[PDB]
């Protein structure tokens, strides 16, 4: 019984590969060759957020593009006024082994998780005037890798137990479980419409899941090693992945395959974080080589470099208005680039 | 700056001061990482908050020294995914069941259990993150090993072992075998103790080793060691 | 004059070799590194050394014109006082560093529980106050006499206090602390055969003694002979070269203290490479 | 066993989606980039008067 | 959240008195505190401010040298020591909590007040009392001596409401932001030196005195007060 089903799976995978190859008409290099290059991008540091005492593991911009939250291994969640450099909130964590943090797209809640296998939701707008823990989502077997608010009451998490989970925060129960990944899920990215989301895991594959139907819509397999970072194109029809094979990749949802590879001989280290520019023309990636690279997403040539982190660049994010970039690194500093 | 801008600046300054006092308070604790292969007796060491987290933290105090001990057994992923989080601990306490060198009780080449203990020790001691972190090595179950070495020899897992089957000789052979896995003997120390479960010398030994580690860290941070 | 030209070459070499070194050490330790207890001492020592090196031009100018350069009373009372304050603050900071090292070796648990940056800042402030107190004599007694020259008054008490508190007590404290550190670490249950501690301590103490011993030897010898004696005539210029040798320690200190640490050396090399590129 | 059933069902589901040619998708990406290039404050920097950061 | 005042009464002129406020239900130490007096005949008047952490302290020009504001954080209490009290110091004294960070709402909660019996921005109310009926829309105007819009881009104008027999309650902060728990029928608008508060579909419980205050700089200045009655 097992032999027949293995053979059927082999035929199905072969037919998927054949359909993908038949769909591949022309690369995004020949039909983007007439595009003028962006040239040399020169972004300068405008702000330096000091105050974390251990390395920074995650940061997230608020939707107003002025407030941001960072998570550090000193057990602390700090909200920063990117404009004045003022720190608005300092939230102590019951577990200092934090790995992810999210900012609700209303400003009222923050989330954080890590090696405790629990996603803690903190209320930022309380009548008593201090940040208090709103809920603790428990049920993941492994550590929390990423979390993203769908809404004030819905949150999607990825964990090292090889599953993602959609949680209704009002009750503390996961409404949906997303299974199918073989390795630990490292990264998560929500579509701008929040109908779909994409996740990268240690099996070197990315999966697109329908949040409502709770099933895997598609699978993308081009990377040679673990996928640490994933990000949606602003259109919502493409996403970029960053792996530790020193390569970033671009995948189209409608074409169901990979479009472009962002790599260089001088680059040997793996990607920690990826993000797009407001129009999606530039792709920003942070590396273990202590800096970030700005790629022309259409032409796959390196447009610039954001060298400003004595340690590995662990997180990076672009504002909603596209004005500035934020990089958090293992040297305990946050830098804002214009 | 407006009045409200000034007040927000003052609030940010207050938060900064509180962060620095919290960092000073947190720097006072000696943080140790517990490690050991399957059924190595690290539970009986830690007995000498968490549901499935595998980040079990034990805080205690010995002779005015604050210890935070982190047990990471419940995490079922590869260590490469979370071991970098512990780059910066004062020491790694590695527990090895001395009396378990015949039974398999794990995936193994032909027949051993000390092989995976050696492999884990080699992977941990020789690691990018723990380049200078010291190891406190505990060799548990000395009496069961005594009777085992009386009934069975070390050869079935130590082919190069020579000398009469005695407790001290076999125990020192385990000493040497585990302590020679170090490849940077000029950078980090190994503190090895034969766990006397009938005495309180295990915690005293950890205290002495941690005191030595603290002194060495201070001295080599200023170029004196 | 061989003594005058020797003093000129000593002062110029120390200035040209210590101003960049002290500037680099201060910049790296104050703008790039985290504020640790071991960094406060280096910051204060580098500040004192930098002030001495920036005062070195004035000394070279005073030597150039065979004295006679300050035509007023205020400059004569002022510039030497500043120089002396900086030098003896540096000496006391060296003593404090040695004491701190001996304390972390001797009382590791107490240091782990009660060693923060505020205590170091308070000790450094008290050190600066004591250095100012030692400096005040120079302001009080340094007078202008008429060729013209400003010089010196209970000199005996000034010299004895300078010798005892600026040399004897710090020398004894550093020697004892470093001797205890080398042996203490040597006779431990976990003691490891090593020679880095011995050589580093010997070099530190030897450099301090070589730089600061002829100064106090000549200070004592001045208070034991008649100035008009030919021995005093010989001793006059070698006193100036002794002063230059004592001031030379401000350029040696950054290499001995700040640059010995692996973290500081790595950070300084990284910053130098980044600025050069 | 049952995992084989699950993977076979998943591969059947993933093999029945409609795919558009890569040239069309790349043209759509290029079109989106061209339509939003003039309002991206990282390709062409905005004057410092309109810069919230310095 | 509760702020309870105590210490009022009858004081002979030239004497001393101590007002104490107890706070409960919120993190007292992270809030700045204001003492605000209101005479039995006129409207509100800012008296004093102490910052979170006891840093800056501000006094009104008429109380400087006589009054002293302090706080005991472990006991969660706010103290006002007044000496040499004159006949002009008789008023109801309120304690206001006000927290300051990006996006906060200062002057959000007020205490019940205690009764005691013995350049500068000018805020002008165009009307003192207007007649209204339930179900209608009313507009209240306030004028500033100088522009309350700051270079940072926000206008430091606040609208408060005092219903008959209770302490003032925050309505609008920064000239445009609706306070928490306030019905979505009030709207603040305008520009520098000219502000309007509009109530659409008014009813009972809205009658009372509306005040406009500036927070551009100290001393904080209130308006005369516009009264809405049936
Ligand atoms: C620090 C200092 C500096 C002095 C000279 C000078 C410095 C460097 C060189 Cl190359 C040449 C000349 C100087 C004068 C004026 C100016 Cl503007 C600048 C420099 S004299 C002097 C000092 O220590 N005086 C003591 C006692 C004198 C010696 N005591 C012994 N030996 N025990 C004191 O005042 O009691």
């Amino acid at each position: 019984e097992l032999d027949q089903l293995r053979q059927e799976a082999e035929q199905l995978k072969n037919q998927i590969r054949d359909a993908r190859k038949a769909c591949a008409d022309a690369t995004l290099s020949q039909i983007t060759n007439n595009i003028d290059p962006v040239g040399r991008i020169q972004m300068r540091t405008r702000r330096t957020l000091r105050g974390h005492l251990a390395k920074i593991y995650a940061m997230h911009w608020g939707t107003d593009s002025r407030l941001l939250v960072s998570a550090s291994q000193d057990g602390k969640l700090i909200i920063w006024d990117s404009y004045t450099t003022n720190k608005v909130h300092a939230i102590p964590l019951r577990s200092s082994w934090v790995m992810t943090c999210a900012y609700a797209p209303s400003g009222n809640y923050v989330a954080c998780g890590g090696l405790d296998n629990i996603c803690s939701i903190y209320n930022l707008k309380t009548r008593e005037g201090n940040v208090r823990v709103s809920r603790e989502l428990a049920g993941h077997t492994g550590y929390l890798s990423c979390c993203r608010f769908l809404d004030d009451n819905q949150i999607v998490t990825s964990s090292g137990d090889t599953t993602c989970a959609l949680w209704d925060i009002e009750t503390g129960q996961q409404t949906t479980t997303f299974t199918g990944h073989t390795g630990d899920v490292m990264s998560l990215s929500l579509a701008p419409d929040t109908r779909l989301f994409v996740s990268g895991a240690c099996d070197a594959s990315a999966k697109l899941w329908d949040v409502r139907e709770g099933m895997c819509r598609q699978t993308f397999t081009g990377h040679e090693s673990d996928i640490n970072a994933i990000c949606f194109f602003p259109n919502g029809n493409a996403f970029a992945t960053g792996s530790d094979d020193a390569t970033c990749r671009l995948f189209d949802l409608r074409a169901d395959q990979e479009l472009m590879t962002y790599s260089h001989d001088n680059i040997i280290c793996g990607i920690t974080s990826v993000s797009f520019s407001k129009s999606g023309r530039l792709l920003l990636a942070g590396y273990d080589d202590f800096n970030c690279n700005v790629w022309d997403a259409l032409k796959a040539d390196r447009a610039g470099v954001l060298a400003g982190h004595d340690n590995r660049v662990s997180c990076l994010g672009v504002t909603d208005d596209g004005m500035a970039v934020a990089t958090g690194s293992w040297d305990s500093f946050l830098k804002i680039w214009n | 700056l407006s009045a409200e801008d000034k007040a927000a600046v003052e609030r940010s300054k207050m938060i900064d001061r509180n962060l620095r006092e919290d960092g000073e308070k947190a720097a006072r604790e000696v943080k140790l990482l517990l490690l050991g292969a399957g059924e190595s007796g690290k539970s009986t060491i830690v007995k000498q908050r968490v549901k499935t987290t595998g980040i079990v933290e034990t805080h205690f105090t010995f002779k005015d020294l604050h210890f935070k001990m982190f047990d990471v057994g419940g995490q079922r992923s590869e260590r490469k995914k979370w071991i970098h989080c512990f780059e910066g601990v004062t020491a790694i306490i590695f527990c090895v069941a001395l009396s378990d060198y015949d039974l398999v009780l794990a995936e193994d080449e032909e027949m051993n259990r000390m092989h995976e203990s050696m492999k884990l020790f080699d992977s941990i001691c020789n690691n990018k993150w723990f380049t200078d972190t010291s190891i406190i090595l505990f060799l548990n179950k000395k009496d069961l090993f005594e009777e085992k070495i009386k009934k069975s020899p070390l050869t079935i897992c130590y082919p190069e072992y020579a000398g009469s089957n005695t407790y001290e000789e076999a125990a020192a052979y385990i000493q040497c075998q585990f302590e020679d896995l170090n490849k940077r003997k000029d950078t980090k120390e190994i503190y090895t103790h034969f766990t006397c479960a009938t005495d309180t010398k295990n915690v005293q030994f950890v205290f002495d080793a941690v005191t030595d580690v603290i002194i060495k860290n201070n001295l080599k941070d200023c170029g004196l060691f | 004059e061989p003594p005058v030209i020797l003093s000129m070459v000593i002062l110029s070499l120390t200035f040209l070799l210590g101003l960049p070194g002290n500037g680099l050490v201060l910049w790296v330790a104050g703008l790039k590194m985290q504020r640790t207890v071991n960094t406060i001492w280096f910051l204060h020592l580098t500040l004192a050394d930098l002030l001495c090196c920036l005062s070195l031009p004035f000394s070279l100018a005073h030597l150039a014109l065979q004295g006679q350069w300050p035509y007023g009373r205020f400059l004569c009372k002022l510039i030497p006082s500043i120089i002396v304050l900086n030098m003896f603050a540096s000496v006391f900071l060296l003593t404090a560093i040695s004491l701190d090292r001996c304390l972390v070796v001797f009382k590791p648990i107490w240091c782990q529980n009660h060693r923060n940056v505020g205590m170091a800042c308070s000790i450094c402030g008290c050190i600066w106050v004591v250095a100012f107190v030692m400096c005040i004599p120079v302001f009080v007694y340094r007078e202008i006499f008429t060729h013209n020259r400003c010089g010196y008054t209970p000199l005996v008490a000034i010299t004895i206090t300078r010798l005892v508190v600026g040399f004897l007590l710090p020398s004894v404290i550093m020697i004892a602390c470093y001797s205890f550190i080398v042996f203490r670490m040597q006779r431990g249950r976990f003691a490891k055969s090593q020679s880095k501690t011995f050589r580093v301590a010997v070099v530190v103490v030897a450099v301090f003694l070589v730089c600061w011993t002829p100064y106090h030897i000549f200070g004592v010898l001045s208070l034991l002979t008649d100035p008009e004696t030919p021995l005093g005539k010989t001793l006059m210029s070698w006193d100036h070269v002794c002063i230059a040798l004592a001031s030379a320690n401000s350029c040696f200190n950054p290499f001995l203290y700040a640059l010995l640490g692996k973290d500081f050396r790595k950070k300084a090399r990284q910053s130098i490479q980044g600025i050069l590129e | 066993i049952a995992q084989a059933r699950k993977l076979v069902e998943q591969l059947k589901m993933e093999a029945n989606i409609d795919r558009i040619k890569v040239s069309k998708a790349a043209a759509d990406l290029m079109a989106y980039c061209e339509a939003h290039a003039k309002e991206d404050p990282l390709l062409t920097p905005v004057p410092a008067s309109e810069n919230p950061f310095r | 959240v509760q702020l309870v005042e105590s210490g009022g009464g009858l004081v002979q002129p030239g004497g001393s008195r101590k007002l104490s406020c107890s706070a409960s239900g919120f993190a007292f130490s992270s809030f700045g505190m204001h003492w605000v007096r209101q005479a039995p005949e006129k409207g509100l008047e800012w008296v004093a401010y102490i910052s979170s952490g006891s840093g800056t302290i501000y006094y009104a020009d008429t109380v400087k040298g006589r009054f002293t504001i302090s706080r005991d954080d472990p006991k969660n209490t706010l103290f006002l020591q007044m000496t040499s009290l004159r006949s002009e110091d008789t008023a109801m004294y309120y304690c206001v909590r006000s927290i300051y960070y990006y996006g906060s709402s200062p002057f959000d909660f007020w205490g019940q007040g205690t009764t005691l019996t013995v350049s500068d921005i000018v805020m002008t109310q165009a009307t003192s009392s207007v007649p209204v009926t339930p179900g209608e829309s009313v507009s209240i105007s306030c004028r500033s001596s100088k522009s309350l819009l700051h270079s940072n881009g926000n206008t430091y104008l606040y609208w408060f409401l005092q219903r008959p027999g209770q302490s003032p309650q925050l309505l609008i902060y920064r000239m445009s932001n609706l306070a928490s728990g306030v019905p979505d029928r009030f709207s603040g608008s305008g520009s520098g030196t000219a502000f309007t508060l509009t109530i659409s579909r008014l009813e009972a419980e809205d009658v009372g005195v509306y005040y406009c205050m500036q927070h551009l700089e100290y001393p904080l200045t209130f308006g005369a007060g516009t009264k809405l009655e049936l």
